[PDB]
Order: C-alpha cells, then structure tokens, then sequence
C-alpha cells in the first residue's frame, strides 16, 4: 500500500452551506455603490456627523466571494468613521440599532482587529465591549456562526 | 570538530562510567548516585563523593532505574557534574557517544539529545544501544577481518537483563527479551539470607558476592561438597567475620533456577525461545557466537553451564525429530566464548567503533536540530 | 513453533 | 435429536445446538480440571495457541467439561459438525474425529471451514470473507456459490500477537505486566480501548502534540496506567506484520493480491462484496480504513496516477454486529440443512476401515 | 574484441564470454533489501544487495525478482542487477565490447525497446542484438531443425523450426514455471504441517525441489503406493538442523505441469500443447519433428521427465511415429552455448545492430534488425 | 525448575496405598513399610535432600500421590527443624518421638489445605496399614533430621539446618 | 499479474 490523501471520491460540501446573494453584480463584481456611498461617510466625516455617515454605510454590505480590495476599502473607511466619534453616544446608537446591523459591526470590528498595525483596535475593543454589555453574547455567537469570508 | 577524541559516555542504574577513545581501559567508573539537601541549595555531589556523604545531611536517590530514566533535573545535574569536574573537557570541541538500552523510548532519547544538544551546546552526537558495541569487544584485533558479525548477546545489567539476536550488525526489535532479575535483586536476596540467622547490610552482601559467588553444574547432586567438606564455608570480614554459608553457591542459580525471589522462565529456554522466533537461516550462527555482558554475567562457571544447559536441550529437540524422521543430521555447534571483556564490553565497543572516522559523520550536528528540532531521532 | 518446523 | 455445534477456536469456544441464532454458550479455552467457566489458581494451559492443537488430552478434557458441564448429553450418534482453519495440517483433524469418534460416537461430523460457515451465516452467494482470529486469520473467495480452494490465503498474525505487542510496548513505556496473569487483564483494555487510524501521519501529529488520546486505565489489583500512542498503534502492528517480525505484505495488499490472482470477470463481483469475521475484526475503523487501503493500492498499481475514472470503482465492504459469532450462526444453519440426509456426513460405521481416507472426501 | 552474452533468466543470470563452452557468472538474479534499518558503522550496512550475497545473508533481507515470467517489472533492479555483473563478476567495460542478450517469445516489445534503449543510453554499448532463448538452444544442440521445449524458471514454452525457417503461428507459450511449483510444494508442506511462507523459506523449498523431487509414469499408482508403504519417504536437513520427512509431494509437484488443474488453471499440459502446436504445422514437417525434439532450461532436470514425455507423446500421436526425446546433462546452459556459437560465429557480425542505428532510427529498430 | 522430581514415580513394585507409598527405606522402626533388602537407593536421604532443596521453591504442581508423599515429608521435616531450634540431642529426640506419636494420623483430616494438601485417604479397610505407614514413615523423617541437622554435638543444632527453616514449602505455612 | 491487465 501508499499514501496518496484520495480525497476526488466523497467531494466536500462547501457552497452548499452560507447561501450567496453575490448574485447581483452591483457593487460586488463593480464596485459602484460602495464608491458611492464612501464619499457620503467621508463628507459626513468632514462636517462633523459622523452617525449618520456609518449609518448611511451600514446600509449596504459586501460579501467575500473573491474580491478583498473593496472590502479593505470598507473596512478603512469604517476604522475612520469609528475614530471620529468620541466616546460617548455609543450606548444610544447601538441602543436605537438593529441585530443584523449589530452583527456586522461586530464582524467588521473583529476584521479590523485582524490587523492592529493598521489600524488602532482601542476603540474598537471599547465598542465591542460595549456592544456586548449592551446587546449580550448573542451577537458575539452570530457572528462566530456567519459565513466563513466576509 | 571531528578531529579531536570523542568522549564515551555510558549511563547505568548500577555503575556510570564515562572517559575518552583511543584507550585499552574505561575512565571514571562509578555507581551512579546523587546526594543534595542568599539561598541556592546547589551543594550536591555524585558517585564515590555522594557515597561518602550523607552523614553531614546530604539525601540520596538514584536516577534512573529498572533501566529508564525518571528524574531529568537530576540526570541533568548528574551530566553537568562528572562534565564540569571529573572531566575538564568542552562539550563543543568534541564528539559525544552515548548508549542507551534498546527498550529506551523516543521520548526519553529525544529529551536527552536536546539537554544534550541546548544545555551543553554540543557539536556532534551520536547515539546508540549496546548490543552491538558489547559484541564488537568481542573479538581482539579487529582488523583481520575474519571477525564474525552473527550473535546473541545477553547483556545482565545490575537493574535489568536483556538479550538480542543480533545479526550481521543488523538489530532485532521482535526476538529482543527481557528480564526483571540479574541485578540487584541478587543482592536483596542474599541479604535477606543473611538477615535472617545472622543479624550482622547490603555493602557486605555485593562483596562477599563478586568475592566468591560461583556456580555448579547441579544443586542437589550438588550440596555435596558442602556436606563433605567445611572448606566452603568461608569467613569474610569488613566490623567482624561473617559465615558464608551457602550464599555463594545458591545466589547465582537463580537463573537457571528462576522463580526463587520477586514467575519466570530458565535462561536457557529463554534464549532458545529467541533464537526460534528469529529467522531460520540465522540460528546456525546465532548459536554458535554466543557472547555475554554486565559484571552479573562475569560469573566463575556461568559459560559452561550456560552451553551444556542449550545444547542438552537442542540436542533433545533434533533427537526427537530425528527418530521422528529416520534420518541422521548434523549435530549444531553451540559455544559461548567471554574474553576480559563482559565486565565493561559496552564502553570498549563504543570506543572501538568511535576510533572510525565515519563516527563524525554518523553524529547529529547542532545545525541540524536548530533546523529540524528535537524530532531528529525517533527509534533504532 | 507448533508446526514442527518453522511458526 | 438435532445435532450440535461446536466451533473450537484458538482461546474461546462457542456452542449450542443444530438451530439457535445467538450462542447458548460461550467461555475462554483456557485451562482435577478447571477447564470452562472457572477461570474467573491452577496451571494456565492455553493449548491452542493457534489452530494447531498442541495438548490434546487437555483438549479431550475440555470437550469433556462442555458436554457433561455446561451440557447435559452424552450421546453416541448424535452428529456434531465442526470448524478449522482452511489449510490446517490433516493430522490435527485427523486426531480430532479419532478422539470424538472413540471416546463417543457421533455418527458425522463434517467439519467445515469458517470463511464459508460465516459465508452461509450471511445468508450470502458470493463475495470473499476474511477471518480474523485470536492466532490465525484467512481468507476464503467465492462466487456464484462455488469455492476456488487455490487462491484461499492464510495470514498467522493477530490477536495474540497483537497482544503481545501491547505488551512490549507498555514495557517500553515502564509498565510490566511479566507474570502469566494480567494477560486477560490487558486484552481486556485491548478490546476497550483501541482503535484503527484513518489516517496514520495525522493520529501521530496529534499524539505528538496533544495531551488528547492519553488515557487512564484501573486494574483489578488497585493500580492505574496510562495508556498513549499503543492505542492506534496495535491495529498498524496488525496492518504491518514486518513491524512484528514477519515478512509479509499485510491486509490490504494481500486479499488484493489474492483478488487479482483470480479472473478478471470475477473481481469485481469481489470488490461489491467483502464481509468479516472474528473479534479481531471489531477494531474501531477497521472497514474504512481497508477500504481507502483497497482504493489506493488500486490507484497506484493499475492506474499509476490518474484520478480521472477511480470514481467508477463501486467498492462495497461489508460488517454486522454479529461477527463475532458469524462462525456459529453458519454451522447452525448448516447443520440444521443437512441434518436430513447422512451420506453428506461420515458416520461412525466407514471408520475402522478407511476413517482416515473417509475424511479426504470433503476436500479433494 | 571478444563478443559476450548474458541470459537474464528469471531464475538466475548466466553471464559469459563467447568461444567458450561453458559459462563464468551463474549468479542468481535477486535483489535483497534490508529489512532493518541498520546501526553498525564500518561494516557493510550497504543499503542493497544482489547475486550470492543475498541467498547468503537471506534471513534478513526481503528478497525480491526483478523479472517474472520473462516480463521485467522492476527497471532499476535490473540495471542493478546488470551493473553487478558487468563491473564486479565479469570485470569489463562493456563499451569495447558488444553485448548479445536474450528473450522470451509473445513479450512486450515495450520491454524489449525499454531494454535496448537502457542498454544503448546507460553503458554505451556499441552494439546491442537480441533473440530466443530456444534457437540458441539449438545451435547449441547443434542440429538445425526440430522441436524445442524451454522451461525456464519463469515461462514454459516450445517452438519448432524446420531447416531454420521457424513457424510463428506454431509457436505455444504457458506462464507455468518453477515458482508455481514452489509456490505449490509450499501448499502441500503446509498441508503436511511443515509452514513455509518468507522468502528465505522459498529459497530453501525452491533447493528441495532441485535437490530430491522427481515423476512416475503411472500417477495413480504412485499415489496409492506412497499412501499404503512408506518407501518413498525421504528425509532432508535445514540449516536449523532439525531434520524432516516428505513422502508423495517430491511427485506430485510437477503434477502441475502435467496437470495444471492443480494449481488453478484452465490451460492443458505440456504434451497436450506440445502435440497441438506439431498438429499446426504441416504433415511432411512433422514426421521428423516427432523424431527429434528436445529438452532445454530448468524445471525439466527432473528425473523420468523423458519418459513420461515420451509415453504422453506416443500416446496422443500414432503408434507407427517413431518418437525420440533429447534432454542431454548440458541443458541448463544450452541457450548461453548457442549465443556463445552464434557470437563467435562470422556473418551473424553483419547483423549485429550499433549506437549510431538505434541514434538515428530510434528504438523501433529492434523490431526489425531482429526476430 | 527448583522443584526437583520425586524420584519415585515408578512401577519397581505394587507400594501404593490409596494416595501414599510404603516402599523399601531405612526406617528401623514398625509400621507398615514391607520389609526389603537393597541399602543402596534410601528413600530418607532422597527425601531429605528434595526438601532441604525445595525449601527455598516457590512453585510445586500436583504430580500424583508420589509427590504428596514428598510433600508430606518435607513439611514434616521442616515442622521438626522449627521446633527442634532451642533443644539438645536428648530434647532433640525426646520432640521428634513427641511427634511421631503425636495426633498426627492418615492424612485428610482438619490441619492442611483442603485438596492440595493432600489426596483423598482409603483408610475404610485399610486405615492399619495406612497409619502403620504413616508413623514408620514419621518416625524415619524423625530420626533422619536429628542425625542430620542436631549432630553428635548435641546442645548445638546445625547453623545451616537451622538457617533453612526461615521458610515454608509452597508458602503454606498457615 | 505483470501484464498491465490479465495475469
Ligand atoms: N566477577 C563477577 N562475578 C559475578 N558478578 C559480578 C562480578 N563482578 C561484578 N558483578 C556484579 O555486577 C554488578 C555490577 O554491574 P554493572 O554496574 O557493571 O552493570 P551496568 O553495566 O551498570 O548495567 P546498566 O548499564 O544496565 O546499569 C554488581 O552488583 C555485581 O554483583
Ligand atoms: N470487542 C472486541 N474488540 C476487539 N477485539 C476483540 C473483541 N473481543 C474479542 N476480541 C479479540 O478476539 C480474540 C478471540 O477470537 P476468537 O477466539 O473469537 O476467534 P476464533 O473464532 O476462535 O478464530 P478461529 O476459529 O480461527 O480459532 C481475542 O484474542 C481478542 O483479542
Ligand atoms: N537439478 C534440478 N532439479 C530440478 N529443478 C531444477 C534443477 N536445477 C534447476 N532447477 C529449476 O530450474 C529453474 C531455473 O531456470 P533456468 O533454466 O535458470 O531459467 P532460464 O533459462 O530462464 O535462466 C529453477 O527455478 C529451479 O527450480
Ligand atoms: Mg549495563
Ligand atoms: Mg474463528
Ligand atoms: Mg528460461
């Protein structure tokens, strides 16, 4: 006998799980509404109200198919919006939020945390805790549970 | 470097002795013992120094026993020792060949080969078994080339014994068997022979063994002499005379007389046993270059008895099948053969082999385990 | 070993 | 006044009578006389080591204690069909049906081979079956209800060298187990905790980097010992006879050698039907594992690297919770088959005169 | 300037110079690994062995032929195995000397052209020719029709010839050989209680086979007398020195040959195809072939072979056939004695085929310069 | 092994009673020991030396009736070295006649194991003979460890003898 | 068995 890891019988399961609706090719395969959108956060920024700007951002999110570009582009301008709000009100915007919205927070902050040197990560570890002690653990388990690439 | 002597190391639960190649007589033999307890506690000692000790406070302990090492801190301690002080060598100018049993696990040889390797930040190393080296002290010159290769070594070690079927420097790992007695269960038995009628401990009881300890072909044929003749009762003193009695002729039959203390099976069955779970084509010589080992081993008829004992036995076995068959075959030749060379055989080998210079190259480079790791050696 | 030569 | 079955094994042995599907009775061969259930201290026999027979006359006491003990009958024509390895010498049998046929009658016997006693058990037609015993394992072909007798195999490793392998190893590791007890004791743990090894090279990554697969076994007398990589290690030393001693192919490799020694339009009526018997072919993983061992010895032998058609194998192996007593199941139902006409059998008569030669006419 | 030849035999390599009668190299044709690993330093440990020294030190090392019958399975092994007998028996270069070899009928040309190829790219032979190991047979005999019978340790096979004009479609071949016949003796001894299942065991059962193993005319009768008296019951020794008996198995091993149905196969005997393969060619042809055929290779030593051939023979054929056996002593090297002779003879040099044929035509050459 | 054999598991003559032997031996005493003549092979001295052997054995399997009777004998003979420690010639021969005629008749009853020990008696129709054996036997064992172990100098028992008494054959001392 | 099929 050998070993070979004779692994083309019994394929894996993969796509099946963590349906997809990558299917638009509008703002995943083109990148439209995300430039769109990037330069309201950043006008936002400029003035000053900076939650309506993550806000407006949150609205849309990508998805992970194969494109990382776009999504470190989000992720850039999320760390930004984030670092310019002080620390206070934080409470009261996740408070009048969503749990879909707060999922995806949590999953670009742990992201984002994915990279410390390029970024801060103190600010984003506040909000995490925060979000936790606001929401619970709930979110935390959701997002542990959500698509592998994102 | 490779060029300057390698030294030969060589561990035991009885005796540790370590000195340098190139020499007809080991070096610093002694019977591995450590003795210990602003604040260090680091004065310790170790062989005939920690023996002496131990009356101003200092504990004791033996490292390794049954033939395993159990005590890394202490064997580390040990090595450091008879390394910085009863040889002023450097570990990195020179080659080290150290023995372990053939039973040793890849654990424990991988432990010791990165103390060996990390602490002591060794150059070359090379481990091996002493089987091998045990028979190649077997021969005297080594050189003539009509040496033979095919043997069965029995190697008695004051903790353990063991044998091996060895052939053609090729170890066995199946046929190999081993043995809790030939160590200092001996010792334990004789003194509590002599505990019991005559109170008067266990340094006596290992003198007056490798003073007169003997064998005899037969026991209670035997006893005769002893019957006729008080001359065997010899009178040893250390501090008075003691009566030997019959320790002497009783203590080493309890190999061919086994299940006499802490069952088993005789040495001759045992090794016949081995020889026939070997391969077929390799028993003609396995009998015939039967070598021995370990200072238990050293005994006054041990090879006599040993070879009337196997070839009575095969001698019955090939009878049996002879008048079975009709046919007559050719009697095997069964010899055993100890040349000054069971006491200490192990460190001659090791030394003999280490004079080559492929002993350079076989060793383990510091390279290679800051590469690799520790995972460089895993089994024989 | 019970096959009276070999095993 | 329905026969009895009596499959005589290497250490254990099962009976019961002409029709039962589970065994009425079943107790370890070792051994006045203790030989039976009373082992629970006297001399420790094992006589059959193997599926030779080495102390016959403790073999006649055992068969004594199980008819007059643990059974009621002591009959003389009642038949009794019996069970041995495929190629044991004739002497063995031979001795066998002399002392059954003098110290009692049973008129036919009709020993028979386990690969196709389990083969009937299965209710099956076809398909090869491996035997896996305590001292000896074989290997029987058949197809279309029709045996080969030339491409039987016979293996004389498992179980017992298993064991002693164990042993050696826990030796290895500082634990002995030297005295002729505890060895009942360590095939108990064997049979508790081992396990095959999907996957060789990651089982020992994970014993070299996890604490995980470490386990603590008691004993009887009060002790414990941990137990490590020898769990998934003892099913490689059956895997590897040459780790052992023995020069050997193995498993896998050998029935795909002795597959492929037959014609081509039988092997793979072989490959859709592959069934096992004996405890030694309990151990965990043990079908998977065979069955990727079959699929890549065929992909390195017949197509040399192309993954393209290896899909279009249609491999099938077979395993039930009754393999360890396949054996019995198989006599039974062959007994209770044949219990109606007795040419098939050897009776009592027929054996003065050419007993001997009577019992060449099962196997030409 | 001395041509050589070397039949790569599957039982053993017979390796010699030409103009000779007899060979130098009979070295057998197994390759021996260590089992082990191996720790001894200075002393041998090599990693491989090859011709004597692995039927010496055989206990340990698991054997194995390169070849099967007549088909090469292992080309590394073979080239070992060549390397060996060119530089360390023979000691020659063979780039200033040629290199005659020799094959089975009915095999691979893949094998053949992988074999000149290796023997062109490797050595650097300057010619490299092929043939049967039957015509040499022949030469050797020294006739120059009739019909011959090979059995070589890995094939069986029997080829007439008639005035030197050969008869393909005559031509029978059969995989029955010695190894099946060890492999069958190691059967039966099992079934005697005696286990033979390692390699050096099948070396010593293939001994006793050459040593005492022989036939009878009457197959049945020497069944009922080997099970009714005990006169045939010989005793043989093993290095282990514990003797042992064998009584009916000596016999009816080359059952098999005469009867396959033993071991398995489907295929008929060796006088059954011998007689088919005569009944193919013409009539006139074969008057004299029933006159003269001949014995060569191993596995037919045997003693009574002739006879129960002959009996056979007469048997299946007309009784008014006069019919006539050859199987002189000098078989077992009859195909290295008639590549010697045709080597040293003078216009078989025209056809010896160079480097720069096979450089600039390829391999393919082969199938047409030769048979 | 160091269980030496018997020596006695022959068929010279018929001296089998039900689980022991009367052979010939030197027992200058009565019993049921049926007179002989060879003084050549003395069944004493064998059974002295087995026992003074067997003392330090730790395994012995049945092996019939002529191994219990071995057996018996050097449990005796150890019993007398035990309680002839701190005695003189004439103590010597004043415990070994103590017990000889002591509670000690044919085997079976309470004081051994309880079948190992010893094989069933038949001393229903031969219970005399089997008790005649017994004590010639008793008082043979009786004699032969004082003149081995306590020697002509009396008040001084044998050191070796007495030193071979620490042990009890097949640990069964109680 | 060395024939790429058959054998
Ligand atoms: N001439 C002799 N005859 C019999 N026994 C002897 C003789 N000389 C020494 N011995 C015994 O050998 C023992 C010493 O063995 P030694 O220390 O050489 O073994 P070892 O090589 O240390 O074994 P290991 O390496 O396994 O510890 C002593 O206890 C002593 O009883
Ligand atoms: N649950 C189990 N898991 C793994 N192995 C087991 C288990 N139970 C028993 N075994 C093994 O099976 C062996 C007993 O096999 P068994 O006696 O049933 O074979 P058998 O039928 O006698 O074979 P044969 O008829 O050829 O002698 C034991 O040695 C034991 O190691
Ligand atoms: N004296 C003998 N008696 C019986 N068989 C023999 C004898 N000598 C050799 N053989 C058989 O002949 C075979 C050798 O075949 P061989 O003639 O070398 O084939 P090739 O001609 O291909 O080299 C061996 O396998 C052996 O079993
Ligand atoms: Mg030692
Ligand atoms: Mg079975
Ligand atoms: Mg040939």
């Amino acid at each position: 006998f050998r070993t070979l890891d004779v692994d083309s019988i019994t394929e894996p399961v993969l796509t099946e799980q963590d349906i997809f609706p990558i299917r638009n090719e509008t703002a995943e395969q083109v990148q439209a509404a995300v430039s769109q959108l990037i330069p309201q956060a950043r006008s936002a920024i400029q003035t000053g109200n900076a939650l309506q700007g993550l806000k407006t951002l949150l609205s849309y999110v990508p998805y992970g198919n194969d494109v990382q570009e776009v999504r470190t582009q989000y992720l850039n301008a999320f760390v930004d919006v984030l670092s310019n709000i002080r620390a206070a009100d934080i409470p009261a915007f996740v408070k009048e939020c969503s749990t879909e919205e707060i999922d995806n927070i949590v999953n670009f902050i742990y992201r984002g945390l994915a990279n410390p040197q390029a970024y801060n990560s103190s600010v984003l570890l506040n909000w995490h805790e925060k979000v936790v002690e606001i929401s619970g653990i709930g979110c935390i388990v959701r997002v542990l549970n959500s698509r592998p690439d994102l | 470097a490779s060029f300057n002597v390698p030294i030969i190391m060589d561990n035991g639960t009885g005796y540790s002795k370590l000195g340098y190649a190139g020499n007809d007589a080991p070096s610093y033999v002694f019977p591995t013992v450590i003795a210990t307890r602003a604040t260090e506690d680091l004065d310790f000692f170790i062989g005939n120094d920690a023996l002496k000790k131990a009356s101003a406070g200092y504990s004791l302990d033996y490292p390794i026993r049954h033939g395993q090492i159990e005590n890394w801190d202490h064997m580390e301690r040990f090595w450091q020792q008879s390394l910085f002080k009863y040889l002023r060598c450097e570990p990195e100018d020179h080659y080290f060949l150290l023995t372990e049993p053939p039973l040793n696990p890849p654990e424990n040889r991988e432990n010791t080969a990165e103390i060996m390797f990390e602490s002591f930040n060794c150059a070359g190393l090379y481990i091996a078994v002493q089987a091998v080296l045990a028979l190649a002290a077997s021969w005297t010159s080594s050189k003539v080339t009509d040496r033979s290769l095919t043997g069965t070594v029995v190697d008695s070690g004051d903790g353990v014994t063991h044998i091996i079927p060895v052939a053609e420097g090729y170890v066995i790992g199946s046929s190999i068997k081993t043995m809790p007695l030939a160590g200092r269960d001996v010792t334990y038995f004789v003194q509590s022979l002599l505990r019991d009628r005559n109170e008067p401990s266990l340094k006596t009881a290992e003198r007056i063994k490798e003073e007169c300890c003997y064998v005899c072909p037969d026991i209670v044929k035997e006893f005769s002499r002893f019957d006729r003749e008080p001359d065997r009762y010899l009178k040893y003193a250390s501090s008075t005379t003691i009566d030997v009695g019959f320790e002497r002729f009783l203590a080493p039959e309890i190999f061919f007389n086994p299940e006499i203390a802490s069952f088993l099976t005789p040495l001759p069955e045992l090794v016949d046993n081995v020889v026939q779970s070997s391969p077929i084509d390799v028993r003609k010589g396995l009998y015939k270059n039967i070598v021995l080992s370990g200072g238990s081993t050293l005994f006054k008829n041990f090879g006599n008895r040993l070879q009337r004992d196997l070839k009575r036995i095969v001698d019955e076995r090939i009878h049996r099948s002879e008048m079975l068959s009709g046919a007559k075959s050719g009697g095997v030749d069964v010899n055993v053969i100890s040349h000054k060379r069971q006491r200490n055989a192990v460190w001659f080998g090791g030394s003999l082999l280490a004079q080559t210079p492929e002993f350079g190259s076989y060793c383990h480079t510091k390279a290679d385990y800051e590469e690799y790791g520790a995972s460089i050696a895993r089994r024989y | 070993p019970a096959w009276l030569a070999t095993c | 006044s329905a026969p009895i079955v009596l499959d005589n094994g290497t250490g254990f042995v099962k009976v019961g009578y002409a029709k039962d599907n589970f065994p009425r009775f079943q107790f370890p061969s070792i051994v006045d006389v203790m030989v039976g259930d009373e082992a629970e201290l006297l001399q420790v026999k094992y006589p059959m080591e193997n599926g030779i027979i080495r102390d016959f006359e403790e073999m006649n006491q055992l068969w004594d204690y199980t008819f007059f003990e643990k059974l009621k009958i002591d009959p003389r024509g009642r038949k009794i069909l019996l069970t041995e390895p495929p190629m044991n010498p004739v002497a063995n049998r031979e001795k066998m049906c002399e002392t059954m046929f003098e110290r009692y009658g049973f008129g036919g016997v009709y020993v028979a081979i386990q690969a196709v006693l389990s083969l009937y058990a299965q209710g099956l037609s076809s398909g090869v079956v491996v035997d896996s015993g305590d001292g000896v394992t074989h290997i029987v072909p058949v197809y279309e209800s029709v045996v080969l007798n030339h491409l039987v195999g016979r293996l004389d490793v498992a179980g017992r060298d298993a064991t002693r392998y164990l042993i050696s190893l826990l030796l290895r590791k500082g634990y002995a187990f030297n005295r002729t007890a505890d060895f009942e004791t360590v095939r108990e743990m064997k049979e508790k905790l081992c396990y095959v090894s999907y996957d060789l090279e990651l089982d020992h990554k994970l014993s070299e980097e996890t604490t995980v697969l470490m386990r603590n076994y008691t004993l009887p007398d009060g002790r414990v010992i941990k137990v490590g990589s020898e769990r998934y290690e003892c099913p490689e030393c059956l895997f590897q006879p040459h780790l052992v001693g023995s020069e050997q192919p193995g498993l896998s490799e050998f029935i795909f050698d002795t597959i492929q020694a037959a014609d081509v339009d039988i092997r793979k009526y072989l490959y859709r039907a592959i069934v096992l018997s004996g405890g030694s072919s309990m151990y965990a993983g043990l079908p998977s594992r065979l069955e990727k061992e079959i699929k890549q010895l065929w992909f390195e032998r017949v197509l040399h690297g192309d993954p393209a058609r290896l899909p279009n194998f249609k491999v099938k192996i077979e395993d039930a919770p009754r393999r360890r007593h396949a054996v019995f199941i198989g006599g039974a139902v062959l007994a209770d088959i044949m219990a109606q006409n007795d040419h098939m059998w050897v009776s009592k008569a027929e054996w003065e005169e050419y007993g001997v030669r009577a019992l060449d006419k099962l196997g030409p | 300037t001395t041509a050589l030849v070397c039949d790569n035999g599957s039982g053993l390599v017979k390796a010699g110079f030409a103009g000779d009668d007899a060979p130098r190299a009979v070295f057998p044709s197994i390759v021996g690994r260590p089992r082990h690993q191996g720790v001894m330093v200075g002393m041998g440990q090599k990693d491989s062995y090859v011709g004597d020294e692995a039927q010496s030190k055989r206990g340990i090392l698991t054997l194995k032929y390169p070849i099967e019958h007549g088909i090469i399975t292992n080309w590394d092994d073979m080239e070992k195995i060549w390397h060996h007998t060119f530089y360390n028996e023979l000691r020659v270069a063979p780039e200033e000397h040629p290199t005659l070899l020799t094959e089975a009928p009915l095999n691979p040309k893949a094998n053949r052209e992988k074999m000149t190829q290796i023997m062109f790219e490797t050595f650097n032979v300057p010619a490299m020719y092929v043939a049967i190991q039957a015509v040499l047979s022949l030469y050797a005999s020294g006739r120059t029709t009739g019909i011959v019978l090979d059995s070589g340790d890995g094939v069986t096979h029997n080829v007439p010839i008639y005035e030197g004009y050969a008869l393909p479609h005559a031509i029978m071949r059969l995989d029955l050989a010695g190894r099946d016949l060890t492999d069958y003796l190691m059967k039966i001894l099992t079934e005697r209680g005696y286990s033979f299942v390692t390699t050096a065991e099948r070396e010593i059962v293939r001994d006793i086979k050459e040593k005492l193993c022989y036939v009878a005319l009457d197959f049945e009768n020497e069944m009922a007398t080997a099970a009714s008296s005990s006169s045939l019951e010989k005793s043989y020794e093993l290095p282990d020195g514990q003797v042992i008996t064998i009584g009916n198995e000596r016999f009816r091993c080359p059952e098999t040959l005469f009867q396959p149905s033993f071991i398995g196969m489907e295929s008929a005997g060796i006088h059954e195809t011998t007689y088919n393969s005569i009944m193919k060619c013409d009539i006139d042809i074969r008057k004299d072939l029933y006159a003269n055929n001949v014995m060569s290779g191993g596995t037919t030593m045997y003693p009574g072979i002739a006879d129960r051939m002959q009996k056979e023979i007469t048997a299946l054929a007309p009784s008014t056939m006069k019919i006539k056996i050859i199987a002189p002593p000098e078989r077992k090297y009859s195909v290295w004695i008639g590549g010697s002779i045709l080597a040293s003879l003078s216009t078989f040099q025209q056809m010896w085929i160079t480097k720069q044929e096979y450089d600039e035509a390829g391999p393919s050459i082969v199938h047409r310069k030769c048979f | 092994m160091p269980a030496y054999h018997s020596s006695f598991l022959s068929l010279t003559d018929v001296p089998t009673t039900g689980n022991i032997a009367m052979l010939p031996l030197k027992t200058k005493f009565r019993g049921p020991a049926y007179p002989a003549d060879e003084s050549q092979m003395d069944i004493i001295d064998e059974c002295i030396g087995l026992f003074r052997a067997n003392c330090f054995f730790r395994n012995f399997e049945i092996k019939g009736p002529a191994d219990r009777t071995l057996i018996y004998g050097t449990l005796f003979i150890s019993e007398c070295l035990g309680r002839v420690n701190g005695l003189n010639y004439r103590d010597a021969e004043r415990q070994l006649n103590s017990l000889a005629l002591e509670n000690f008749s044919i085997p079976g009853s309470a004081g051994f194991p309880l079948n190992a020990l010893y094989a069933p008696p038949l001393s229903p129709q031969d219970a005399e003979i089997m008790r005649t054996y017994l004590t010639q036997f008793r008082q043979e064992l009786a004699y032969r460890l004082l003149s081995h172990v306590y020697a002509t100098e009396k008040d001084h028992p044998s050191k070796w003898w007495t030193c071979f008494s620490k042990r009890r054959f097949m640990n069964k001392a109680l």
